[PDB]
């Protein structure tokens, strides 16, 4: 249930957080971008034209980290009379306002198919959904035709307050049919084998299957859903993550979602131990928490591993996963906590 | 705000019974805590983060559900898995707790073991004297109790305390203690206990004389 | 040992300012949470607040906002719940516990008793009378709660059947029984140990035949 419009018709988001690259009047300036609304000239219009370069933008500020996962557009429909609206457009976002990112979905397509008329409202589903604090609207125009735009999000906040998880490169097994555990929408940086700066499949609201090599998505390789390592691949034994957070929090539990299919080579991890840091000093908060899963478990169905943090307060997290069997496949990772 | 409501608010069970108690929250709440207590003792952890067994806590038992409904289920009920159960939610302050589900054990029925005690010399020689009688490890509930000092009823300054189930035996006991004056006591003779039960019609007598 | 040592009992005139105490230890304190429950006899069980020693957070239940006050004597290991304005409902048992989320370890809790009477140690009575004998023990005309009774030492701990306490001119009155073989006594002794944390009373007395 994370689909509720972020503010844009609904008058939440306040003209002073809606900003663009320009306006060809002030009667068609970004406070005109909103979805269903007649103020202004109908809607946002870039000043100069939209030609082979592609650098005029609308940009709306969430102020919070939300999950926006979908997003809708319409034309200048001003009355009745207007005949202007953005055919296809490309987005980005951002969550700390410096480090921009393009969207591209599933399938590595940045272009979604816009408007076909000025009055009708045409929704797009972000598939990967993304997490963001600011978000980009850039029209696109294939010839020279005045386009223009009134846009709308939907989503909700995102409450974990994750900015990004450390971890190593999703590897992938030989099985009959080649298995890719990679970390397929990781919108952050992936030097030498380790990925970082970033949120990917293990913070996007997905869980995956039983079965981790057939997935719930269309026209992806097996074992999409999720991300997963090799024992072998590991002389310490375990996975390890660091995960960092927008403040100060207390951590109740940390939740993984895990593959139990043993018959394949995936099991639940043998335990898992997390150090915290509040920050400032280069020391962890305390000794570490060790908490052991009570055996192997017969079923191979994915299951949610609930791990108690002890409400720990802390603003990084470094924690690791032994390996119980060849395997560890994960789908989500997910932390409950409360801001002190 | 958040408020919990477990069911059966009260229920019994037989031995090797599968028990199983509900948690019900007016909203959603990622996890679910159940803590177990006996009369005059402090709760126990039971269950944590909605299925995982609290250290010390037998196989028997398990916890699960989600969202806004909940359950912990006790695998074979045995004597000592009689107590009061709450569950508790840590999902938004303020963290209530539920009614609580108070378990109840059956067995058997069984007699109640009489016993008449003489006021001490210790509270005599301070104008005191009470007569206590102990009707121990008793099944079921259901007892009276009567006094009387020489052939005849009295009911004045004569207090009664319970207990709930014994964890091993899970029978009843209760004490009755006749209080009167040094000279009160002193100018009768046959103090009695007479308790009927359904064990007896007859009721159960014990009793003294000086 | 994680243990969360607090007074057993604390008495005090109502509207007059109580303070309850929790020392811990065994692990950490600085680092976990302490939480105060609130109950009534025979009653349910009520979340008063936490709070976390390192960085003084703290979560207190709108109900007590303006009742209590916790804090933390980062030195001691000393956990504190204050009452400003005590008030009978405000009289009840009060558990420090550790845990956010799971409260995995529970103090014995400590019994508040908001009253202008006074303090009142018990007056302790032996009880004496085939195959088994049942001896017992009387504790009449103390204040206030509670009262704690074993026999030899805790030695004998089957077959003891100590009873609630009970009311009356407001002084509690408080019986215990024991069953032990025949055999065993008059020929071994049988002693009742009772305890008034009010009072700071340790008796002992033995059921001599
Ligand atoms: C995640 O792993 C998959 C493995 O398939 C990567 O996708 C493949 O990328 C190669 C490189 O050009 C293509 O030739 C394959 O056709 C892709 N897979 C398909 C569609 O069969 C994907 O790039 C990886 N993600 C990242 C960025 O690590
Ligand atoms: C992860 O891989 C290691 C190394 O291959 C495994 O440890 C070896 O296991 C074999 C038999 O399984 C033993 O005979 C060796 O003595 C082990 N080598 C070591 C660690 O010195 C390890 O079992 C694998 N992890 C799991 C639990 O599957
Ligand atoms: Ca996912
Ligand atoms: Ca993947």
């Amino acid at each position: 249930k994370c689909r509720y419009a972020l503010g844009m018709q609904d008058r939440t988001i306040p003209d002073s957080d809606i900003s663009a690259s320009s306006s060809w009047s002030d009667s068609t300036a970004a406070r005109h971008s909103r979805l269903e609304s007649s103020d202004g000239d109908g809607a946002w219009c870039p000043a100069g034209s939209v030609f082979p370069k592609e650098e005029e933008y609308l940009q709306v500020d969430l102020q919070r980290l939300h999950l926006v996962a979908l997003v809708g557009t319409q034309g200048r429909h001003a009355g009745g009379l207007g005949k202007e609206f953005s055919r296809s457009y490309r987005l980005r976002y951002s969550r700390d306002g410096r480090r921009w990112m393009g969207w591209k979905d599933r399938w590595g397509q940045e272009v979604i198919s816009g408007n076909e008329d000025p009055e009708g409202v045409v929704l797009k589903d972000l598939g990967p959904p993304m997490v963001a604090r600011l978000v980009r609207f850039y029209p696109r125009a294939d010839r020279v035709m005045s386009v223009c735009l009134r846009v709308e999000l939907y989503g909700c906040l995102w409450r974990d307050g994750l900015l990004s998880y450390t971890a190593p490169v999703g590897q992938t097994m030989y099985l009959s049919e080649a298995v890719y555990l990679n970390d397929s929408t990781y919108d952050g940086h992936t030097v030498g084998g380790l990925q970082y700066g970033g949120l990917g499949q293990l913070a996007d609201g997905v869980v995956g299957l039983d079965d981790f090599r057939k997935s719930q998505e269309l026209r992806v390789w097996p074992g999409y859903d999720y991300v997963g390592w090799s024992n072998h691949s590991f002389s310490s034994g375990y996975v390890e993550m660091e995960f960092e957070f927008d403040r100060l929090r207390a951590f109740q539990a940390m939740q993984v979602h895990c593959n139990n299919m043993h018959t394949l080579g995936a099991r639940l991890p043998g335990g898992v131990e997390c150090r915290f840091r509040r920050g400032p000093a280069m020391a962890w908060e305390g000794e570490p928490m060790r908490h052991n899963l009570g055996g192997n478990l017969g079923d191979p169905r994915a299951r949610a591993v609930s791990v108690p943090l002890g409400g720990r307060v802390a603003r990084f997290l470094q924690c690791r996963f032994l390996f119980a069997g060849p395997w560890l496949l994960f789908s989500e990772i997910s932390f409950i906590s409360d801001a002190a | 705000d958040i408020q919990l409501t477990q069911s059966p608010a009260l229920m019994s069970a037989s031995p090797g019974e599968k028990v199983t108690m509900t948690c019900s929250a007016s909203s959603s709440v990622t996890f679910m805590y159940w803590y177990q207590q006996k009369p005059r003792s402090s709760p126990k952890p039971w269950i944590y983060l909605t299925s995982n067994l609290a250290s010390g806590v037998p196989a028997r038992f398990s916890g699960s559900g989600s969202g806004t409904s909940y359950s912990l289920t006790i695998s074979s009920m045995e004597a000592e898995d009689a107590a009061t159960y709450y569950c508790q939610q840590w999902s938004s302050n303020p963290y209530t707790f539920g009614g609580g589900t108070k378990l109840e054990l059956k067995r058997a029925d069984a007699a109640p073991t009489v016993s008449i005690f003489p006021p001490s010399s210790e509270q005599l020689t301070s104008g005191g004297a009470s007569v206590v009688c102990f009707l121990n490890n008793f099944y079921p509930k259901d007892i009276n109790v009567k006094w009387k000092i020489d052939g005849s009823e009295r009911q004045n300054g004569v207090l009664n305390s319970w207990t709930d189930q014994d964890s091993k035996d899970s029978t009843y006991s209760m004490s009755s203690t006749l209080t009167l004056t040094k000279d009160e006591y002193e100018r009768h003779n046959s103090y009695t206990c007479e308790a009927t039960h359904k064990t007896s019609t007859s009721p159960i007598v014990k009793s003294f004389n000086r | 040992q994680v243990q969360l040592q607090e007074s057993g009992a604390e008495l005090v005139r109502p509207g007059a300012s109580v303070k309850l105490s929790c020392k811990a230890s065994g692990y950490t304190f600085s680092i976990s949470w302490i939480n105060w429950v609130k109950q009534r006899p025979g009653q349910g069980l009520e979340w008063i607040g936490n709070i976390y020693p390192s960085g003084g957070y703290t979560n207190y239940n709108q109900k007590f906002k303006d009742k209590a006050t916790l804090t933390v004597d980062k030195s001691s290991n000393t956990a504190y719940i204050q009452l400003s304005s005590p008030t009978s409902e405000d009289s009840a048992v009060y558990y420090c516990t550790r845990g956010y989320g799971h409260l995995d370890y529970w103090g014995q809790g400590t019994t508040l008793t908001v009253s202008a009477a006074k303090t009142t140690p018990p007056s302790v009575y032996p009880l004496a009378p085939n195959s088994m004998v049942t001896l017992g023990c009387l504790v009449k005309g103390y204040f206030p709660e509670p009262v704690t009774v074993t026999w030899n030492s805790g030695s004998l701990s089957s077959g003891v059947h100590t009873f609630p306490a009970v009311l009356q001119s407001d002084l509690y009155s408080l019986s215990s029984s024991v069953t032990v073989p025949s055999s065993t006594w008059p020929s071994e002794t049988v002693t009742c140990n009772v305890a008034h944390p009010a009072s700071s009373t340790k008796v002992d007395k033995k059921i001599v035949p």
